């Protein structure tokens, strides 16, 4: 039935022979058709919380309810698309509209259905068992990744009846009619789904492959597995959009979904700005980053609604990706926001808040948020297996653990890698405390990573309790003196010291230190483990430690060249280095 | 079966045109999307009535939506082919198994045990862990928590604990055990499965798990599907039950969800006025029955929020349960086994298992003497952190070595390593052995001639 | 702000906006909410004041294919001198960069007041530098701040075991704070100094340290501009 606004109170409407339509429902009020969604229903008449300009909606314009929630269109024509909190290009609203403004009501389609694709029935034929998630066909979409699968969409099982494939057809045609117990039934290759709902799968599971940082610190102390979940700080200045851009670059995983919350204009503006300018280099050179990629963007001045939601959006976006068994990643940028967001919303649902500020919901948002990425099989005949790697950022109000953002982001997140000012501050390379780091998936990781012979976890911990010992020992330096102690000591801090600048630190500006490869970081930790074993086991052999120092000095200067000379082809280069260190160990038994 | 529903307000439910409805009724939802929901009555009014959605009122039509009301209160399916098999905090298998036969049909509120049919606690037993038998002792039946922090290993101690449990307690018929998680994590879920299935119990224990995915109100009522369950064990099939349940926290947060979502006037912290009582409902019990075979031991396990002991959650948890043990974020980084903090850390009954008779005449007294070397260890620490180490006396330097090896070698056994209580007494002899004769205050003369080699 | 929209999407030309009293529009912001009846918030403040504070600083900015820009540069009045304060700290995370003042130097006696430690802007990486203002400006500016800095840690390690412990760059960072202080800070009521005015004075201030006495100078910079 037709609601028609029969009060309106500031930015909350209510509008009368709403019954119809049921709660958290979206809906276009006025006569604009402006959209806004329902909050709650009293009788024929519903209260609803309009999300934009409550200015030009009067009584008497018929209000039209959707009846349904609020979702988003899954398919081709979505990814090299740039999108709003709202789920609407910029781009497309900049070209169309014509205007550097955006008007409160209008309304356009996510996908582009003026955009002509080239279709071809892949495994699905006319009276073939199937079901949500089977691959009704494929079709190219991106420049750079294969030709996307268009699946049967979920809670659809029948026998097919009309295949419109292979040809070619647009977003708004139905690529397929299904025949199922409710008889005939339309089915197209753009799909719908709600962004309150996460992508269905067959089975879960537990991610024990690996994702492949580029960075070298990022993938030995605190590794992220594909599917696995990731936490930083969101302080701005602090060199967090470097990290970010080239962790999603030199990401293991086929795509990647950014989602912001709000910012202020430069930094979303820049981000605009320098999404696109990033290149591929897999096949040569493919597309930029913004082609195989799906960005929503959202400023401060965007509703709370599309801020707090909007990673539940981009999740859902990420997890349709993670649903046509491709491994694909989550980045969400300045989570505080639509957490702050929450808390506005909190005071707009009339939620009496919990502590600091924060809604009811709280603990139960941040665990529906983190526990939808994952590994697992999608749902379907195709049986394709995927991933979704969350990777968040909080950046509370005073900077405090006790707001409700940190703690949540630490707890939801299994693994927390921060990233200190004073550190970037240091002159040094990406920034990242040595004492704070901590992860939980070092059993899985260390467990999994045997089957490729890839141990990280023994020189990983080794280095650890190296640096600790170094940290006892820096603690001891600055107590007594740093000329007083062992050659035990002095090896150790000597270590320390050359481990944060040939080993830890990677400059992604540079050809071989932007991505390092896991032979490159193994390499790397098995030469600066030799050097020391070998400078341990020169201790005891009666060697004088200046003359070592002297004698071994080329063993550093090739160790410290490992980073460098690009593509990690010859590793056994760096193992006759490594037999050149046990040299000097022969050296260090002739002086 | 009233088809007739009046208004919806977020996660709620008003229903017209009925009468005579019973508080906590189970009562079916059948939404317009043919959606099948359970939900239970809140309130009564004349021909008006109230209901909670644990779904959720999210898509949901309110004139095509019907609704078949039972009457009867809070019902639950028991059985004794529960043992064995798992099930969700819906009720529903989990285990993707066949349809459960229900033995008997009981509502999962649980009832309150009668006085002078409680029974007083008594014997004892071995948890594997010296700290679960010296420090504070477990009677068997009686109720104890663990309060942890986030991030610690409080899976992987209560894990160790399930796991050492029925093994060493025998040595005081294998034991069973209860699982139970409202509003878990996935790993947290792959944990405890993997423990369960490690322990090889999993066939003599049953499982109910929420997951955090499911709604706040399956994680509420997961607790009294446990509570009925371990009663159906403790009395009707009158076996020695363990009770363990997990995530109280989530269960705490998902009540203020619930107390606030009807805008009701909150108590302390935003938690709710009847919290006292609240918790006292699967927390009283617990106890042995005067005649009937079987017990429920409950060990709970609760998140501190911010790893704060001082916080409201924990203050509850104290105020509700009897005694507790507690694991401290100071010895989780130490890097030593697991880290239980001796002062929060206490017994509900440590008088009912000591003495000749039940152990041994050696345990209590040296468990305050013990406690007494390890307290003042902790002061000297603080008194030789502050002036300086050629600035404390002699019974600082010798308690802060008496504590520092009760640190690292009592205190630090293993997780799949189960001590036996007799090793705990004779490590603890030998810890105490390490102070001067006149060190201990606490201890007996007979004690002392006795424990010295 | 509309005024500020009206001469930049339209008619195109640079445009600046300041706001003056924020905390009266505050306060007045907090009638205005109290007026649709509501419980107010947290020390009397509607929690919608970050949306209210979003649909406001966000009127500034740079359009694309537009050549005219808005730039807008509020003022607030921290509440009982602190910076705990519902205006400060919600103008902090949305804002960049924060220009606030010292009590302590509008009560010496001396010009403008404002604390060099707290003085940032996060777009002073684009207006700076050759081209945009001048190639001796960042190096310099950090060069002082310094100076300014390290001369309020010997002000107060001099305070203590006096001026006869005085070290090199110690009393280097004496001079160079008291200069700063009494000169570098004053600027004028009505005043108004160029850029150039303003590098050349810094250069020249600065010089009463020694070449290899500032470590916040690189080589080119001090090649180029040192005469």
């Amino acid at each position: 039935e037709y609601g028609a606004i029969y009060s309106v109170s500031g930015p909350v409407v209510i509008a009368e022979n709403m019954i119809g339509c049921a709660m958290y429902e979206l809906v276009k009020v006025g006569h604009d058709n402006l959209v806004g969604e329902v909050i709650r229903i009293d009788g024929d008449k519903a209260t609803i919380q309009v999300y934009e300009e409550t200015a030009g909606l009067t009584v008497g314009d018929p209000v039209l309810r959707t009846g349904k929630p609020l979702s988003v269109e899954l398919g081709p024509g979505l990814m090299e698309t740039i999108y709003d909190g709202i789920q609407r290009p910029l781009k497309a609203i900049k070209e169309e509209s014509q205007s550097i403004y955006i008007p409160r009501g209008i309304d356009t389609p996510a996908l582009d259905r003026t955009i002509k694709w080239q279709f071809t029935p892949g495994k699905f034929q006319v009276g073939d068992h199937i079901s949500g998630g089977d691959i009704y066909g494929s079709v190219f979409e991106n420049s750079l990744i294969s030709s996307h699968k268009i699946l049967l969409p979920p809670r659809s099982r029948g026998t097919i009846t009309w295949i419109a494939p292979a040809g070619e057809y647009t977003l708004d045609e139905k690529i397929l009619e299904v025949e199922f117990d409710g008889k005939k039934s339309d089915f197209t290759l753009y799909h719908t789904w709600p962004v309150r709902v996460p992508r269905p799968v067959t089975e879960k599971l537990s991610a024990d492959y690996p994702l492949l940082t580029g960075q070298r610190v990022l993938d030995a102390l605190f590794p992220c597995v594909q599917g696995g979940t990731t936490c930083i700080p969101g302080a701005f200045g602090c060199g967090k959009t470097v990290i970010s851009q080239s962790l999603s670059k030199y990401s293991n995983s086929d795509a990647i979904i950014y989602v912001g919350c709000g910012e202020r204009g430069n930094e979303m503006a820049e981000v605009l700005m320098e999404f696109p300018e990033l290149y591929t280099e897999m096949s040569g050179t493919k597309e930029p980053i913004m082609k195989r990629t799906t960005l929503v963007a959202n400023t401060s001045n965007m509703p709370v609604a599309a801020r707090e939601a909007s990673i539940y959006t981009g999740i859902t976006l990420a997890e349709y990706f993670r649903d046509q068994g491709k491994n694909v990643s989550m980045i969400a940028d300045s989570s505080s926001r639509w957490a702050e967001a929450l808390r506005e919303i909190s005071g707009r649902l009339g939620e009496m808040p919990a502590d600091q500020g924060f809604p009811a919901y709280l603990g139960a948002k941040l665990a529906s948020f983190y526990e939808r990425a994952g590994k697992a099989v999608a749902l379907g005949s195709p049986d394709r297996t995927g991933s979704v790697s969350i990777v968040a950022a909080v950046s509370p109000a005073g900077g405090d653990f006790s707001d409700p953002v940190t703690t949540a982001t630490l707890g939801i997140t299994q693994v927390f890698w921060g990233l200190d000012k004073k550190l970037a501050q240091r002159k040094h390379f990406p920034s990242i405390n040595t004492s704070v780091s901590y992860s939980k998936y070092t059993n899985v990781l260390n467990k999994f990573y045997d089957s490729n012979y890839p141990e990280f976890p023994v020189l990983r911990d080794r280095m650890k309790e190296i640096l600790s010992n170094a940290e006892e020992l820096e603690q001891v330096v600055q107590l007594v003196g740093k000329s007083a102690l062992s050659d035990s000591d002095k090896i150790t801090l000597d270590v320390a010291t050359l481990i944060k600048e040939d080993f830890l630190q990677q400059n992604g500006y540079s050809t071989y230190d932007a991505f390092c490869p896991i032979w490159k970081t193994f390499d790397m930790m098995r030469a600066f483990i030799s050097y020391h074993d070998e400078a341990q086991k020169a201790v005891a052999n009666g060697a004088n430690w200046s003359k070592l120092a002297d004698s071994t000095g080329d063993v550093k200067h090739a160790v410290s060249s490992s980073k460098f000379f690009e593509p990690s082809r010859g590793e056994k280069e760096v193992h006759g280095e490594f037999e050149k260190l046990l040299s000097t160990m022969q050296e260090r038994f002739a002086e | 079966n009233y088809n007739t529903v009046s208004g919806v307000n977020g996660p709620l439910v008003i229903l017209e045109k009925v009468k005579f409805p019973r508080y906590n009724e189970i009562v079916n939802l059948t939404l317009p999307d043919g959606t099948v929901r359970q939900g239970q009555v809140l309130e009564i009014r004349g021909d008006r009535a109230i209901v909670q959605v644990f779904e959720g009122t999210s898509g949901i039509d309110v004139k095509k939506t019907t609704v078949e009301f039972t009457g009867e209160s809070l019902r639950i399916p028991v059985s004794e082919d529960m043992l064995g098999r798992i099930f969700d905090g819906s009720g529903r298998p989990i285990d993707n198994g066949p349809k459960v036969f229900a033995e008997d049909y009981l509502d999962i509120n649980g009832s309150p045990i009668n006085p002078y049919a409680r029974i007083y606690p008594e014997e004892m037993i071995s948890t594997g862990v010296s700290a679960i038998d010296t420090m504070n002792s477990i009677a068997r039946g009686q109720k104890i928590p663990i309060f942890s922090a986030s991030g610690l290993p409080h899976n992987e101690i209560a894990a160790q604990i399930c796991r050492q449990a029925g093994l060493v307690r025998p040595t005081k018929e294998n034991f069973s055990i209860v699982f139970a998680a409202m509003g878990v994590n996935l790993e947290t879920a792959r944990f405890f499965k993997q423990d369960f299935e490690e322990n090889g119990s999993l066939e003599r224990t049953s499982l109910f798990l929420n997951l955090a995915n499911d709604p706040t109100i399956e994680r509420i009522i997961t607790p009294r599907l446990a509570l009925t369950t371990a009663e159906y064990l403790a009395y009707q099939t009158e076996r020695h039950v363990l009770t363990i349940l997990t995530d109280m926290s989530s269960y705490a947060d998902a009540l203020r969800e619930v107390s606030a979502a009807r805008e009701e006037v909150p108590g302390r912290r935003g938690y709710p006025g009847y919290m006292y009582t609240d918790l006292s409902t699967i927390y009283e019990r617990a106890g042995r029955v005067e005649g009937r075979n079987g017990s429920i031991t409950q060990i709970p396990i609760l998140t501190m929020p911010n790893d704060d002991i001082t916080h409201p959650i924990p203050d509850l948890t104290g105020y509700i349960t009897e005694g507790q043990i507690f694991v401290d974020r100071q010895l989780h980084n130490k890097g030593i086994y697991p880290p239980i903090n001796v002062l929060p850390s206490l017994s509900r009954l440590m008088k009912s298992a000591i003495g000749e008779g039940m152990t041994r005449k050696d345990h209590g007294d040296v468990s305050n003497q013990l406690y007494a070397k390890y307290a003042i260890g902790k002061d000297a620490a603080a008194m030789k952190a502050v002036v300086g180490e050629e600035a404390l006396s002699i019974e600082d330097k010798l308690s802060l070595e008496f504590l520092e090896k009760f640190e690292k070698t009592f205190i630090t056994q293993g997780a799949y390593e189960d001590r036996t209580v007799f090793e705990s007494l004779d490590q603890a002899w030998s810890l105490l052995r390490i102070y001067p004769k006149e060190m201990l205050n606490r201890i007996s003369p007979k004690i002392l001639d006795e424990f010295y080699d």
